[PDB]
């Protein structure tokens, strides 16, 4: 029995109970809730410490023996902030908690034993995240894949197929071949893959096709016409084969306005896209439907936060892709109807309330391929210098909203597409998709990802250094990334459908297939800690936002966190 | 003889509560099997004399043991007896409750309960609606139907009950008598607030816009006190 | 007045009506088989004047302002 200065203990293992730790150069304060370690029996290794033969590697090891280990990881889930150690056995999270030798120590079970099989990876002092899930990818170029995998996302699910023009209008990879195409490209990538087919059609057979042909869900765009017909035939077919609708609504309000819509919804699971309407969607009012229990409410990145540049760029961004004109009226007239400071000043603060769930990309087609966690936090620093610390805190930290905000691109995501059983938190169970973050650089730049179980991307300097430390330092592809290693660690998600039909031998994948599954049966309930229903109203004149009964507005930021501090461009 | 399976199982069970008689004279307190099995084999043998109705055996199955003949323990275990037998006119099943009065301290299983009150649907606010069976028969509604949809011979402001079930114990139900009035009370469903089935009137989440096709549906079918504006605009999906 | 038609005007254009606004505008007939499929499930099968009749009828039921489809309406077996 010793003591030991907490200074001392963390600069050894890392934080511990109680220890409050800042995320990058935010304002959010996370603090340890609970801690899986024996005091003086922690994990660590190098020369002369604890990680050797016969103290902490087992010389008769369990037969559940660890492939991978992360000793003294802070782990930030929507389960918990806590510490404990990571066990990876076989491409999967084996367990969460103390870990170590059995013969020399004391509470280490059988699925956290290690032995001469299993690799230590460090964790002292840096943040364990699951790897984030980017559900708007527009399929434009292959390029996007590595710059959203640097920033710390592991699954991407869209759909598109190159810089063809409707694939830069639209998330849909339109017909059976074209799934082909794309499924067969998905073989290059380390990402976890899953493409969305056309949903914009009335014909039943057409729809029921393109999920058999290996499609996760249906897109409804209204550059291919988004209307009643085809939102209830959609809706109709994904309901009989368990998968998801994700809807961008009409904005020229051509066929209706944003209550025929929900009424062709009829109450059926429903995925919006920039549900505040600056990416499209009924003018002037889509925000509206954020506080339906049948909705599931997502926004894209470059509406947040809102800052003092954010309309002008929104307005000349809207200007090109549209091909408008500054000396037509009309053209005038439907940008302003379009924009909406209003409507943009809302959306943090119905991030911070809980009322949008789900924080995503539209890459480059308005949105940001590379920075959705990034914006994510900058939300989350913004809101809590307007409004201060959260009422739903314990303790003199920012547990609760580091949690809200990040089940944004974790979890939430994951069940809303089908795939919480997967990934999406870290989990006994789940794949192991893990991210590791020093807490200086939480948010921006990660240090490692580890994919499927093995590491896919670091920083890394130079190959002739002689040591991994020096410059220049950027993310290279490490052995996960490679040769048929890749294959094993690297999943594909396509329907049960065309899961049970072979779709893995019939176009001869050789990425891991899985089918998503519970699409059709949850609602804005199931978000965790982004739950919050509310009767939304919209001024169709002055194009305020009410939230039962009360105005809700943000004001715009002159300077944001994890920007200029980060980046050299 | 052609002696069935049951038969058999009869003959056996005859000759247990025999020797439950036997140590019964000799004089032994008895224990659980040997109680019941006396019991049954009594019921079986008044049964084939064909000389008492079932209802005298089911109150005679009552007399056969007093407290002082069994041992500390028994009564509280033995809540009925069961056992069919063949009577003149067939075979009948006749069931002893509580055959044994308890005399000791003894009881197995005994379950000590805090004084505390358990409160349920905590957090639900329960509205009170007033409802009358106008139908000639009763009507009996369980803990988590959809009040909205139950019997359409009741009759009760519709509008107010719409995604909401009854404010009492989960498995337990209100009955109405013909022709009786009461109020109950109704609190909000939980979890998604998905009502599928019940009577086919809303089928998908539940809502206010979908409460205007339900109650629609329902002035359609006769549902009494349904009273939905007339001029209904349909939706495309109804 | 309606059934059937398309607006007159260059193919990927558009006209807008302003919240009270009030226009006139021109319309050709559809081309083609005239088949018309979706928009509002309005028609979902070819347009002719028996078609009109159902359309006509399913617009006022579900609310579409200036629908005038006489009273009495005689259903088909096929709605
Ligand atoms: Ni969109
Ligand atoms: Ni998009």
């Amino acid at each position: 029995m010793k003591k030991i200065s907490r200074k001392e203990y963390v600069s050894m293992y890392g934080p511990t109970t109680g220890d409050k730790v800042r995320l990058g150069d935010t304002d959010l304060i996370a603090e340890v809730e609970h801690d899986y370690t024996i005091y003086g029996e922690e994990l660590k290794f190098g020369g002369g410490k604890t990680l050797r033969e016969g103290m902490s590697q087992s010389n008769n090891p369990s037969k559940e023996e660890l492939d991978l280990i992360i000793t003294n990881a802070l782990i930030v889930d929507y389960t918990g902030i806590y510490k404990a150690d990571i066990g990876i056995k076989d491409g999967k999270i084996a367990g969460i908690g103390k870990g170590g030798n059995k013969d020399m120590q004391d509470g280490v079970k059988n699925n956290l034993s290690v032995g001469p099989a299993t690799e230590a990876l460090a964790g002292e002092g840096l943040i364990v995240t699951a790897g984030g899930i980017d559900t708007h990818i527009h399929f434009i170029s292959p390029q996007q894949i590595p710059t959203a995998f640097a920033s710390g996302v592991t699954t991407m699910i869209g759909g598109g197929t190159g810089p063809a023009d409707g694939t830069n209008a639209t998330t849909i990879t339109p017909g059976r071949r074209n799934l082909k195409w794309m499924l067969r490209a998905a073989e290059e990538y380390s990402m976890n893959l899953g493409f969305l087919a056309k949903g914009n059609t009335s014909n039943d057979a057409s729809l029921a096709d393109q999920i058999e042909a290996g499609a996760i869900g249906f897109k409804i765009h209204e550059d291919w016409g988004t209307t009643p017909s085809a939102i209830n035939h959609a809706l109709d077919v994904a309901d009989k084969y368990d998968v998801q609708v994700a809807i961008h609504t009409d904005t020229l309000n051509e066929a209706g306005c944003v209550e025929d819509t929900m009424a062709a919804i009829a109450g059926r699971t429903m995925h919006t896209f920039h549900t505040e309407g600056a990416g499209g969607g009924h003018a002037p009012d889509i925000i509206k439907v954020a506080g339906e229990h049948n909705i599931l409410p997502a926004s894209t990145n470059p509406t947040i936060p809102f800052t003092v540049n954010t309309e002008a760029e929104h307005m000349d961004m809207l200007m090109v892709c549209h091909h408008l004109d500054k000396s037509i009226k009309e053209d005038v007239q439907f940008a302003d109807s379009r924009i909406r400071p209003q409507t943009i000043a809302a959306e943090d603060t119905l991030h911070d309330m809980g009322i949008f769930s789900i924080t995503s990309s539209d890459s480059q087609a308005m949105g940001r391929v590379g920075e959705v966690i990034t914006r994510t936090w900058q939300t989350a620093d913004k809101n809590k210098k307007e409004f201060g610390r959260l009422k739903e805190e314990k303790g003199d930290n920012d547990n609760f909203r580091i949690k809200r905000y990040l089940s944004k691109y974790t979890i939430n995501p994951a069940i809303a597409h089908g795939i919480s059983e997967y990934v999406g938190s870290v989990e006994v169970g789940k794949v192991a998709d893990l991210v590791l973050w020093s807490p200086a650089f939480f948010g921006v730049k990660p240090n490692m990802i580890i994919k499927g179980g093995f590491i896919a991307l670091s920083q890394m300097g130079d190959a002739n250094a002689s040591i991994p430390t020096p410059q220049p330092v950027y993310y290279r592809e490490m052995f996960a990334h490679h040769g048929k290693a890749k294959y094993d660690a690297n999943i594909t998600f396509v329907s049960q459908a065309a899961y049970d039909k072979g779709i893995k031998e019939e176009l001869g994948l050789e990425r891991q297939v899985l089918p998503v599954k519970n699409c059709r049966n949850i609602t804005k309930k199931d978000m965790q800690f982004n739950d919050t229903t509310a009767h939304i109203e919209v001024n169709p004149e002055t194009y305020h936002v009410f939230v039962d009964g009360k105005e809700v507005t943000s004001k715009p930021a002159n300077k944001v966190s994890l920007a200029q501090l980060f980046s050299i461009f | 003889m052609k002696l069935t399976p049951k038969e058999l199982d009869k003959l056996m069970l005859h000759y247990a509560g025999e020797l439950a008689r036997k140590r019964k004279e000799k004089g032994i307190k008895l224990n659980y099997v040997e109680a019941v099995a006396l019991i049954s084999a009594h019921i079986m043998e008044e049964a084939r004399a064909g000389k008492k109705t079932a209802a005298e055996l089911m109150q005679e199955g009552r007399t056969l043991l007093k407290p002082d003949d069994v041992m500390d323990g028994v009564a509280s275990m033995i809540h009925e007896v069961g056992i069919e037998a063949m009577f003149p006119d067939g075979t009948k099943l006749v069931t002893v409750h509580t055959p044994i009065e308890a005399n000791g301290k003894l009881v197995p299983g005994e379950l000590f309960l805090k004084n505390e009150d358990i409160t349920i649907n905590e957090g639900k606010k329960a509205v009170s609606v007033k409802v009358k069976n106008v139908g000639d028969r009763p009507v009996q509604i369980g803990s988590h139907f959809h009040f909205f949809e139950v019997n359409r011979c009741l009759d009760f402001d519709r509008e107010k009950t719409f995604g909401k079930r009854l404010d009492i114990a989960s498995g337990t139900a209100v009955r109405f008598e013909p022709g009786e009035e009461k109020s109950v009370e109704l609190i909000d469903i939980g979890g998604n607030r998905r009502i599928f089935g019940f009577n086919a009137l809303v089928d998908r989440q539940a809502d206010n816009e979908s409460k205007k096709i339900a109650l629609h549906r329902a002035k359609e079918r006769g549902f009494h006190g349904t009273k939905s504006d007339d001029n209904y605009v349909k939706t495309i999906k109804e």
